[PDB]
């Protein structure tokens, strides 16, 4: 990845203004509804056979905030993302057994939730930069799978 | 396949947002060509393959016209979109992988314009429907 | 969708290769876990996630029994594979992207084992069929 | 990309034994038949309207051989593949207008035709190194599309 100054500015601006306790729960809830195989890693969170059950589920919500703040270390390390996420990649692989394709699916849900919050301000260029950042983190999160 | 639940959800959402199909189309196709510039290969005939251009704007109306037709033909997308399938297979040779990319851009546009209407339940049904549209457009390819 | 031409081609290929189903299945799952190691996340309950290992050989039998089932149900894959869809949906939670990975590996295995039989025409029809099987396996997911 | 010595050896081994005049036409014909939209660029190759016609088409054969030999520069530049293919990337984007997803489709057809030729010798590890190579070339080929 090579970042333009404009991409760095957009990413910085989105994360300085992000309401994590709003976007986190919404993005993870929307992922468990739209892509329900992602519920594989959440079974004991309670009964998630329902969209209301899921969106109500305070375990889901707390996990959505934790995973969204997992993005902060890449914002602070934009030229060293692969290495920064190496330990988290190894964890998801060897401890949590998370299919890394699910990282792309949650990314798309984070994008869609962010777009609904930002509205007309989520321009094509803003979407490009933001999806570029998530794509570099998703790759990093999948790197240590062996 | 689309359940009765899914069809009701798509019809209900389109009832609410259909009025804005032209703007949705301009925005979605502009996003496609900016964020996924490789899609520009199919528009090489046009001098203005830039977001919100006359050509992209007018094409956006047509593409979303195609989506409106799909809603109306939601009980049988294959038959409904047969002519469009033929055009994309035989005339344009658009790789069906790119339907996935436009579909994601359509979802992003509807989320930016209709945040209240685009609930997670509206989204799962619309995503199932747009996948069904992509597969019906692939019907005449091979 | 599958044409009568496609259905005949899949039936004629399976008539020729079906006796080798169990070996195809171990070869294909072996290739999937070596070439796409992220797929091993679904087999975490096994210690022997290695090519050719007893859980992999056993399980390759079941998968290609599923392909044989699908050939017998080729006129209506959705109805025919509903129980397997429900198994992968609720119990196994397998992301449908991995069906695309396995399907590529099944084509590589058949090419290595039946080069004469796996003609380009057999291949376009079997690829369409396995895409239809992946879609039918996703039927109960959402 | 980081190459292991074993990957280097498998790749060099495959390309030292390749019969380009057999694999190249088989891989491109198979792509045009399995993925018929890849015909978009070849309207002046003559007859393509069915499988027999494509398999018997000598312009398709010739181009098959050319594309397969376009892999040779990456075998020779294994740590510099993106730079080595930048001009080819630009050619395919700007002059030829080829959708780069088609690179991936043709790649899978080269793998399947190589598998039929190699038979039992196309082992899972062989497939993994060969497909890794092709994916790094396909990434380089798409890199200069903007
Ligand atoms: C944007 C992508 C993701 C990021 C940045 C991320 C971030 C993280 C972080 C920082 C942790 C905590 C690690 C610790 O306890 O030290 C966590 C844990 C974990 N995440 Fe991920 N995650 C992502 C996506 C997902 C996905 C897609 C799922 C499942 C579908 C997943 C499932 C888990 C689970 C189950 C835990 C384990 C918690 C525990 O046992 O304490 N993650 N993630
Ligand atoms: C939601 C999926 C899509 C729908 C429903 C759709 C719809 C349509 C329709 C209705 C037409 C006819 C326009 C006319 O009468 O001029 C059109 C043409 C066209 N579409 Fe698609 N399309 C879709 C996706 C794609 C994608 C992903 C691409 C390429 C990346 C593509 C490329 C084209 C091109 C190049 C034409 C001809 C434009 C011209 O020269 O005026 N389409 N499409
Ligand atoms: C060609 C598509 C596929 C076929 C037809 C198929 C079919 C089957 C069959 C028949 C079963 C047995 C269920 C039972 O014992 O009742 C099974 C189980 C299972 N499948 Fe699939 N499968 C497909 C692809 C996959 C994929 C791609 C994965 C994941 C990467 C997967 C993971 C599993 C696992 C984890 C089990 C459980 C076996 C165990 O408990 O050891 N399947 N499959
Ligand atoms: C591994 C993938 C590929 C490689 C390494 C590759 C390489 C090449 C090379 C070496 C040339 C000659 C450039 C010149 O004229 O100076 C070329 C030409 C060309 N390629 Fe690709 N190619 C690949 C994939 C494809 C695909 C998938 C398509 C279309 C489906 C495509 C279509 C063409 C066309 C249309 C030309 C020009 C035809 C001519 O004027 O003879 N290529 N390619």
């Amino acid at each position: 990845v090579e970042w333009t100054d404009k991409e760095r500015s957009i990413i910085s601006d989105i994360f300085s203004h992000m309401d994590y306790d709003d976007i986190g729960p919404k993005a993870l809830s929307r992922c468990l509804i739209v892509y329900p195989w992602t519920q594989r890693h959440f079974s004991g969170f309670g009964n998630l056979y329902n969209a209301e059950a899921i969106i109500g589920n305070a375990n889901v919500a707390a996990h959505g905030i934790k995973v969204l703040h997992g993005l902060d270390r890449g914002v602070k390390n934009m030229d060293n993302i692969a290495a920064t996420y190496a330990d988290l990649s190894t964890l998801h692989s060897e401890k949590l057994h998370v299919d890394p394709d699910n990282f792309k699916l949650l990314s798309d849900c984070i994008t869609i939730v962010l777009a609904a919050k930002m509205g007309h301000a989520f321009t094509a260029e803003t979407q490009g930069a933001f999806q570029k950042f998530l794509a570099v983190v998703v790759s990093a999160l999948g790197k240590q799978y062996h | 396949s689309l359940s009765d639940k899914d069809k009701a959800a798509v019809r209900a959402l389109w009832s609410k947002i259909g009025k804005s199909a032209d703007a949705i189309g301009n925005d979605a196709l502009s996003r496609m060509i900016v964020v996924y510039p490789q899609t520009k290969t199919y528009f090489s005939h046009w001098p203005d393959v830039t977001p919100g251009s006359p050509h992209i704007k007018a094409h956006g109306k047509k593409v979303m016209g195609g989506i409106a037709l799909a809603v109306s033909k939601i009980d049988d997308l294959k038959t409904g979109l047969m002519e469009l399938s033929e055009q994309h297979a035989y005339k344009l040779r658009v790789d069906p992988a790119n339907f996935k990319i436009l579909n994601h851009c359509i979802l992003v546009v509807i989320s930016t314009m209709f945040p209240k209407e685009f609930t997670p339940e509206a989204h799962v049904s619309l995503d199932k429907f747009l996948s069904g549209v992509a597969l019906a457009l692939a019907e005449r390819y091979r």
